[PDB]
């Protein structure tokens, strides 16, 4: 279930 | 300046490049779909990958990685954007650098690119990813960096074709029996996803997660107060209980059946419908696997779940009560009738679902035979509930294989 | 020798 490819979010 | 930074990004002044290359992360990370095609096509790329590998501006480093992390987080060709860039061992050398975000970032990236899929996890792993990958867990860790090491781990667990190397799992596996007992539900989750999809693999993984001695800190998982945590953890479990008899019994002394009912009367229905599931591959062993499901009063909870839940899990309920027709003994079904199994059995069989009326004949069917000396009224109880009339009814089924069980149960054992 | 148990996989239409 966990996502397989993750983009980073700003903060 | 605005767009051609492209330019920019090649400049001899390092603070007009981190400008450029701090811009490039901007558009690639503060929006929902980044525009990744217009930055491979702008031939950003090989800039970024530079910049990847220039230790005296460590911000230079991160802003790039970052950069090339979203670019990464893409499609399939997107991916391979940055892997044919060849950075992948640029990234593998950032692993090992002084500062702490530059590594995360690294590891991030990576995690990216294993993500993708069996090839790409294994081309990674073949440059020697894991061994500095997993020595970065300590007791003097960030906590937001230890989730992205462990995000990683789920990565290098995945792609059943091939399955990952033999060697990898085990080097993989004592890392994932420290952080089982960490206490954040991020770890555990992340940690428990990775025994799923090890588990799911196949009867060697299997066997290599029994030999990491970590069962007995998976299975206490199952009554734990978190749901995400227990639905993993149920995954897990259930997939080492699809294999041998033996594994399955590792999973059994465990004391793995005592956290059930709490699954059986949990108000989320697809919980119920895994641990039927879990429960009907317990059910398909052997004699002494069937009297533990027995003995953890499980029975009428199921029969239970078979009367009044909806149609997902009565079906899990069928498998499970057909499953024990098929491999129980004569005090065993017993027990079973004696917990009035029989109307609530019969009730599935008008069902729109054809493999489910076929279990619930096969198991009937399997009932008559199994007690012959109350096979009359056995068969009396089962045209007590209407289940003769919905019998000769399936007798005009459209699938030969349902008429031809209908007429053959029919011809056994009603002499009428 | 039927399906003996029952792959997660298969737990899906």
């Amino acid at each position: 279930e966990v996502q397989r490819k993750r983009q980073k979010l700003m903060p | 300046s605005l767009e051609a930074i492209v330019q920019n990004a090649s400049s001899d002044n390092q603070g007009i490049q981190l400008s450029a290359v701090q811009a490039a992360r901007k558009l690639l990370s503060s929006d929902r779909n980044p525009p990744i095609d217009d930055l491979i096509k702008s031939g950003i790329l090989p800039i970024l990958v530079h910049c990847l590998e220039r230790d005296d501006n460590p911000s230079l480093q991160f802003e790039a990685a970052w950069a090339l992390t979203n670019i990464a987080s893409g499609t399939s060709e997107q991916t391979q954007a940055v892997v044919q860039s060849n950075a992948v061992p640029l990234f593998l050398r950032l692993l090992h650098s002084p500062h702490q975000n530059v590594c995360e970032q690294a590891v991030w990236a990576l995690g990216n690119i294993i993500g993708d899929g069996p090839q790409c996890r294994d081309y990674v792993i073949s440059l020697g990813v894991v061994k500095p990958l997993l020595s970065f867990i300590s007791p003097s860790i960030p906590i937001t960096f230890l989730r992205n090491v462990t995000w990683v781990m789920v990565n290098l667990c995945r792609h059943k074709d091939p399955p990952p190397p033999m060697e990898t799992i085990q080097e993989i596996l004592p890392a994932l029996c420290v952080l089982i007992h960490h206490t954040d539900v991020n770890i555990l989750v992340d940690t428990v996803w990775a025994l799923s999809y090890l588990t799911d693999a196949g009867n060697e993984q299997i066997q290599m997660v029994i030999d990491s001695g970590i069962v007995p800190h998976l299975v206490p998982l199952l009554s734990h107060q978190e749901v995400k945590v227990q639905t993993a953890a149920l995954r897990a479990v259930g997939n080492i209980v699809t294999g041998t008899d033996e594994q399955t019994q590792v999973v059994l002394n465990c004391d793995a059946l005592s956290h059930f009912p709490a699954l059986l009367t949990h108000p989320k229905e697809k919980i119920n419908k895994e641990a039927v599931w879990f429960l009907s591959n317990i059910t398909a062993g052997n004699q002494q696997q069937v009297q533990a499901v027995i003995d953890a009063n499980l029975v009428p909870m199921i029969i239970h779940l078979l009367d009044k839940g909806d149609f997902g899990t009565q079906k899990e309920a069928a498998w499970a009560i057909s499953n024990l027709t098929i491999s129980g003994r004569k005090d065993q079904v017993a027990y079973l009738i004696q917990q009035n199994v029989i109307p609530p059995f019969c009730n599935l069989l008008t069902v729109k679902d054809a493999q489910v009326v076929q279990v619930v004949l096969d198991g009937l069917s399997n009932i008559l035979k199994m007690a012959e000396d109350e096979a009359e009224t056995i068969g009396n109880l089962i045209e007590e509930c209407g289940g003769l009339e919905k019998i000769e009814q399936l007798q005009n089924h459209e699938n030969e294989d349902i008429y031809k069980l209908a007429y053959e149960i029919i011809d056994q054992f009603f002499s009428s | 020798e039927e399906k003996r148990k029952r792959t997660y996989e298969t737990f899906k239409s």
